[PDB]
């Protein structure tokens, strides 16, 4: 079957470091784009980053650009200089895209991970 | 001075050359390969002229030894072009039967919107990768290839001096040195060179082809040796060319290829007359060397022979080998056309063995000769000749001793013979 | 329209041994007409009728979803697959010992296999019989659907080996030496179902998993073997035979080319197709879970579309038009074995 | 800039009636390819988000016929007929291209 499992979540102080991981299985990692979507406590949904066309192109959100880097068939997310406003549950999702360097979806994020929790407040 | 002998028989009259050993008997001559040499003389002591010793020099055919590297089997192939458009996602690797081919090269094309080539048989709008590939199918072995590391040429030298006999292989660096006779193979000219690649389309004794340019480091489809089947596995060439993404019927994406689509074996077959071929006789191959006899006079040797002046005539003429000849049978017919065969019972005495030659004369001339190693007792020798006229009873002659009986015939090689008889 | 099936016979018939075999590709027929196909004989030999009986196949097809919105982009869920049982008649389903003893029983086997895409099937007719039928039959006319097949028996050189520079070389009969004169001969193999009560000796799929060095598979319960014929005339070959070098080489070629040669119509020579995607199905269709997988495609008919699941010893026959069934021996689950297999085998050779 | 605006932040209703959710964008979401780059997601109370509609109106696989997407340009709408008990959660529209901005959430109960 296909599924996504997250790990590496924890709780640290502002300015430190943390790295999340997303192990994929059941589908080709070069045919689907891989997204990171977080959800602050009691708040809505916020897109974080994405990688597509195997792992040669990457994009990030403005609020995080330059601080996170999206790197076994597993997906990583290095969270450096994690300031205190990134407190959220981070999800791992896939979606099908046209086979090109230009990101364009064929359908939305169909299968998600169970999510991992990371809170930074001191 | 050297003398370039050639193979063939020459009609000679009766006689046998006698050489009084006042000086060293020196022979300098060059003979072609695949040509056996027979030099026969009677060596006579200047003092006591009744001391005559037989000298028979028999030089067998040239065998050529080649240190070789086994390169494996050359392989023919079929150029097959395939295009696979994925309706979504990436192009899968080793997921389809055509990717089981012996060797292949694929190119992955991204889906470009606005190209217009959208097939109508995908379950929706196809947006996946287009996998274009060249696949070499139906690989067959077409022969073995060998690379020449080094070359060495030997000729078997057999000598009958008086009552003594010996046979030894001689090459360039190992001259035969006896107390009385020295046989030196001084040089050998060859059609084969080191680093040459020998290709054998069939069995060894069926011939071969010589390749000066055989693929090694950079191997391309169409080169001599492009596809090779080695013990470690399949060694494959680069499929020189490029892919072009085209559109057929404004619907289905199809790829085309610009480059060579003819295998190296097929391009060799179309230009086979441009490759040096060579015939092979009595081949012997190991894991490190190849041994054969060229039968096309492609090789030529240069031989030097020295017979010492001070022969031990007294010890070499103790019990001279005595042979007796009786003419018994004759096959074939006469004349210069059909040729004949002469059966003769030869009986040697005293000696255990004796290397000599029996000749096929008539009343005036000899038309053929056969050299053989006589074993003590009775010997049956066959002689092939050509010639004769009404009343020419064919008989067998040892030097000048001919059988008392003579046989007439009916109505209508690559050897060298030199017994010193008058022409 | 008619098609000439040529039976390339050896010149030595009275002193000959083994069988003579031939095959021919027929024009494609639509999918609806497949179940009513009957192979008619009218020949002058002794036809074995076992293959002319009905057998249940799990017809496994794919198609685009009928309720597909306009401009819907293709995905793994934009199409569906389905399966149902259907009776097929005339396919190459030879009982054991039939081909092996055909020389003694003097029987002739005639059948066909199917290579299909989404809308049509192309039949490949096989005909094999005793060497002597090259004289007693000589000429005949088979029939299948709207097609007739002119059967001609003609004496042919090097029917069992390969021509090397004009001289025939046959495979070595046994292997004492090392590496020498290699010939490349065509083999046509046929799957045989044969169960035994206790041992693992008939689990041929375990031999393939050994050859590809795949450990831990347990879905290899199928019991059977293959009967191969070399060239156009030879004695039947049992696959696998543990002391026959030909058997080990034929088995090895199957392990690395499970679908064997294609039955392509190389006219036009434009090999382009559309890969719909990886699919799974229920075989039999009354199963509660998926049992077979493969690759759905769109294009001209290329490879065989018939096979058996390697999981069940009770043979589960699958007819998957438009789907290349999973044949890679390195997987453990949902793999299949083909009904017919054509390949080219490199073997040590010797002159006739 | 670009932002998405969702109507009723809360949409309470009984089980078995129609429901409507709107999602309005600052700029046009109609792509040159001809697709509205907007998705519709649903998050059940204890579950991760799930896919409902992709590219404006294409109902995702496994989603029942009661859900339906429509709209063009900037004014998009999610229709659900006969609301069931399983439909409880928060609804999010999402832009399908980079600036991937979310609607903000619409609660149903
Ligand atoms: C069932 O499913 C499995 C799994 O999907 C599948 O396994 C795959 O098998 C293929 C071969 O059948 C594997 O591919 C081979 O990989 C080796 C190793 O690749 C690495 O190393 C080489 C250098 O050693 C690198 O060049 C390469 O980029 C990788 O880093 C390759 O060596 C193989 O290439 C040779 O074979 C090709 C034909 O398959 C030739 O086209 C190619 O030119 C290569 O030829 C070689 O010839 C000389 C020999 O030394 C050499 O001098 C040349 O330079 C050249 O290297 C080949 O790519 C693949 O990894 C497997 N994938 C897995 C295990 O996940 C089965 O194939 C499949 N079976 C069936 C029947 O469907
Ligand atoms: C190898 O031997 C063959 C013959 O066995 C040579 O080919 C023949 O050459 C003669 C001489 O002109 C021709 O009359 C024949 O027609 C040729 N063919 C045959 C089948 O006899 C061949 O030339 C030899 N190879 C080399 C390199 O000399
Ligand atoms: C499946 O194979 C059949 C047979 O080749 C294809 O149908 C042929 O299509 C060509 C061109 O459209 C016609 O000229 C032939 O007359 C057709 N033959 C038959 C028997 O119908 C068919 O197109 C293939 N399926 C797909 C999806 O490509």
């Amino acid at each position: 079957q296909v599924q996504l499992v997250e790990s590496g979540g924890g709780v640290v102080q502002p300015g430190r470091s943390l790295r999340l991981s997303c192990a994929a299985s059941g589908f080709t990692f070069s045919s689907y784009a891989m997204h990171w979507v977080r959800q602050a406590p009691g708040k809505g949904l916020e897109w974080v980053a994405v990688t597509w066309f195997d792992v040669s192109k990457k994009d990030y959100a403005d609020s995080v650009k330059g601080r996170f880097t999206i790197s076994k068939n597993t997906l990583y997310l290095q969270m450096n200089s994690l300031r205190a406003e990134d407190t959220a549950v981070y999800y791992c999702a896939r979606n099908l895209i046209r086979y090109s360097g230009s990101y364009f979806p064929v359908h939305g994020m169909d299968v998600w991970g169970q999510g991992t929790t990371v809170t930074v407040s001191s | 001075e050297t003398q370039n002998l050639n193979s063939g028989w020459t009609d000679t009259a009766h006689g046998s050359g006698v050489i009084p050993m006042r000086t060293d008997l020196e022979l300098d001559f060059s003979l072609p390969s695949s040509a056996s040499y027979t030099y026969r003389r009677q060596l006579q002591n200047p003092a006591n002229e009744q001391e005559k010793i037989p000298f028979h020099l028999q030089i067998s055919k040239q065998v050529i030894h080649a240190e070789i590297q086994h390169l494996g089997h050359w392989m023919d192939g079929t150029f097959n072009l395939k295009t696979a458009f994925h309706c979504y996602g990436s192009c899968e690797k080793y997921a389809y039967p055509w990717q089981t081919a012996g060797c292949f090269v694929e190119k992955d094309y991204e889906y470009e919107s606005g190209w217009g080539c959208n097939p109508a048989d995908c379950p929706g709008v196809g947006t996946g990768c287009t996998a274009c590939g060249v696949y070499l199918d139906k690989l067959k072995s077409v022969g073995k290839a060998f690379k020449i590391v080094s070359l060495r040429y030997t000729r078997k030298a057999c000598i009958q001096l008086g009552t003594e006999q010996t046979c030894k292989n001689v090459d360039s660096n190992d001259c035969l040195v006896t107390t009385s006779v020295k046989v030196c193979l001084i040089g050998t000219v060859s059609k084969f060179q080191p680093s040459d690649t020998l290709l054998f389309l069939g069995p060894l004794e069926q011939g071969g082809l010589i390749f000066k340019q055989w693929c090694t480091t950079t191997c391309q489809f169409g080169d001599p040796g492009d596809i090779m089947s080695t013990p470690v596995g399949m060694k494959c060439p680069e499929l020189s060319g490029s892919f072009r993404k085209k559109c057929a019927f404004a619907t289905t994406p199809v790829c085309q290829f610009d480059g060579n689509t003819i295998s190296g074996y097929k391009r060799m077959i179309a230009t086979k007359d441009s490759f040096q071929s060579f015939n092979v006789t009595e081949p012997h191959i190991s894991a490190s060397s190849l041994e054969w006899i060229d039968p096309d006079s492609s090789l030529r040797d240069h031989i030097n022979v020295i017979v010492g002046r001070d022969l031990s005539f007294q010890d070499l003429s103790e019990t001279p080998c005595q042979v007796d000849l009786t003419t018994t049978s004759i096959d074939g017919a006469w004349g210069s056309g059909v040729g004949f065969n002469l059966i003769c019972s030869v009986s040697l005495t005293e000696c255990s063995t004796f290397l000599t030659s029996i000749k096929a004369c008539d009343s005036a001339m000899c038309y053929g000769s056969t050299t053989a190693n006589l074993v003590r007792g009775q010997n049956t020798v066959h002689i092939v000749g050509k010639g004769g006229h009404s009343g020419s009873k064919f008989m067998c002659c040892h030097d000048t001793k001919c059988s008392s009986t003579g046989l007439v015939a009916a109505a209508p090689s690559d050897k060298i013979f030199d017994d010193g008889a008058p022409e």
